[PDB]
């Protein structure tokens, strides 16, 4: 059943699994019209599909076009998300298909389960964890590739950059969720912390700066200090 | 007016016939039921005064043969049997009536309850669900699992109900995943009505049979199958205007017949809130909404 605090280290075993976050599939801006009513304007989206073992990110970019002529968009977004996951599983060799797909929002259980009926041995699981994958669009390179796109389009990254060369998936994942929690809580702050030292840069096939072990310990503590600051400042504690 | 005589009542037992029931004391001189309306299927059922696991019964139509009940002290239960000898049968029946050892099927003449709960239930469809084609009658109890319950063990003692699954290839046309799951019209109209049942009367017959097996035996599977056949219709945008009209009738008499105190084990909160208030058919089961809101307001 549900991924929680108990069954956490299963993310890191040798069973192939993908996380799916659908929170940035359907994005809009809200504006006042000429007559003074409200309207939305859809913008480019993305499905977030992650293998937490390898760090392999299957970012399906969702072009505004897909919404044209459709009702119940927020509901459609979940079925579109499930179709795109299904297509990605079908395109992979049998030995690479995942045994589990963990969705971050219970509302994706039914769409995905219906779309994966051809994969009876692939369990669709929810999670009880409050995972910060919605902050994915606060990563400059991911936002840029999403907002620049002019058609549907699949983009590949390793969201752990090359860290697995030096640390384990468990640690890599913790660094990731810590970085995303910071980004989610206070984007401006988190990004200031990450880019202050202009001499540490971002390799072209990477998403985060090329920090040293010593420099990651600095950053991780500053992100934690930043998460705590914004908490006590928001519950006046 | 037909008869199901009894050889004796060895053991204390509460006997049921259709929606009626009476207590028979151990070795009270009881010798059966007379005046059973010809033209409908019936069900005789037993719960012994000792344990309440033993809730067992037989579906029968006396237009198929001469049935009697004899207690078998090895298997330890009231068994239905068929007398092939017309002469010996009519002879024992007349004897017991003259003696006056038979209770009368107690039918108030304005009362159409049984007819309304069995209108589309035909023995032959029953014998295809309780496979045992060496009897004209059909045995059912509290425990018997469904074929769908075996998949999610003993295949001879199964209820072979039609398999309904809203998350199956049968219910979902590839490329229509969203469309078919939110609006089950395909799964109902093409696949089930036209595909498997043939007409709305066989569907309604199953739905009806499922309910009675649920209510008379507290059979969990039959109840799952009842709720599923309802949900399928309620979850379709496109239903024959006659089917909607008939279902509202069928469900009215089912909710009406239900003992007040078993509401909490026989009714699925979720399916009913969906049917009456969420689904396409919220505005289409007027008689069902009225008796549900007046008899079981707590469940909505
Ligand atoms: C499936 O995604 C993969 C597979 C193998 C390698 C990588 C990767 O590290 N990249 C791909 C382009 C930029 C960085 C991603």
């Amino acid at each position: 059943g549900a991924m929680n605090s108990s069954n956490y280290a299963e993310l890191f075993n040798n069973d192939i699994k993908l996380f799916v976050d659908d929170t940035n599939v359907y994005r809009v801006t809200v504006h006042k019209t000429f007559e003074g009513n409200v309207a939305t304007k859809a913008i480019n989206g993305c499905i977030f599909t992650l293998n937490p073992k390898t760090g392999h990110l299957f970012l399906k970019i969702i072009h505004t076009s897909v919404w044209a002529g459709q009702k119940r968009l927020s509901q459609l977004a979940k079925w579109k998300t499930a179709e795109e996951v299904s297509a990605l599983v079908r395109s992979l060799p049998k030995e690479e298909q995942p045994k589990q797909i963990i969705v971050t929002r219970k509302a994706m259980l039914d769409p995905l389960e219906v779309h994966m009926l051809d994969f009876p041995n692939i369990a669709i699981r929810p999670t009880e964890l409050r995972l910060p994958f919605s902050a994915a669009m606060s990563i400059d390179k991911l936002s840029d590739v999403v907002m620049k796109a002019t058609e549907p389009q699949m983009v590949l990254f390793n969201i752990y950059d090359d860290w697995l060369d030096r640390i384990s998936s468990y640690t890599a994942f913790s660094r990731l969720t810590l970085l995303l929690r910071a980004l989610k809580t206070n984007e401006e702050s988190a990004k200031m912390i990450l880019l202050s030292d202009p001499t540490i840069t971002i390799k072209s096939y990477h998403l985060w700066p090329s920090f040293t072990d010593e420099q990651w310990i600095t950053i991780e503590s500053q992100m934690r200090d930043l998460i705590l600051t914004e908490y006590g400042r928001k519950y006046n504690v | 007016m037909n008869t199901v005589p009894f050889t004796s009542a060895p053991i204390e037992v509460t006997i049921g016939i259709d929606q009626y029931s009476f207590n028979v004391k151990e070795n009270q001189p009881f010798h059966g039921i007379k005046d059973i309306p010809i033209g409908h299927v019936h069900v005789i059922h037993f719960q012994h005064a000792d344990n309440s696991s033993m809730r067992y019964g037989y579906w029968f139509d006396c237009r198929m043969g001469n049935f009697y009940i004899q207690y078998d002290p090895k298997d330890g239960l009231y068994k239905m049997m068929e007398e092939r000898d017309g002469a010996k049968f009519e002879n024992i029946v007349h004897n017991f009536k003259e003696r006056q050892m038979m209770v009368s099927y107690p039918k108030i003449d304005e009362d159409d309850t049984w007819y309304n709960l069995t209108e589309f239930v035909q023995m032959d469809k029953i014998r295809k669900i309780v496979r045992k084609d060496e009897n004209q009658f059909s045995y059912v109890d509290s425990s018997m699992t469904t074929v769908q319950e075996n998949e999610l063990s003993d295949p001879a003692h199964s209820l072979n109900y039609t398999v309904i699954n809203f998350k199956s290839r049968e219910a979902i046309r590839p490329g229509h995943e969203m469309e078919d799951f939110l609006d089950k019209s395909y799964y109902l109209n093409t696949v089930m009505l036209q595909g498997i049942f043939k007409n709305s009367s066989n569907y309604f017959g199953e739905l009806q049979f499922a309910f009675l097996n649920a209510m008379f035996f507290g059979n969990y599977g039959s109840s799952l199958q009842w709720h599923a056949m309802i949900e399928l219709i309620c979850s379709s945008a496109t239903v024959p205007k006659h089917m909607l009209d008939k279902l509202d009738e069928i469900l009215y008499y089912q909710i009406k017949t239900l003992p007040e105190q078993y509401s909490d084990i026989l009714l699925n909160e979720r399916v009913w809130n969906i049917c009456l208030y969420s689904s396409f058919q919220k505005n289409s089961l007027h008689n069902t909404e009225k008796i549900m809101e007046n008899k079981y307001p707590e469940l909505l």
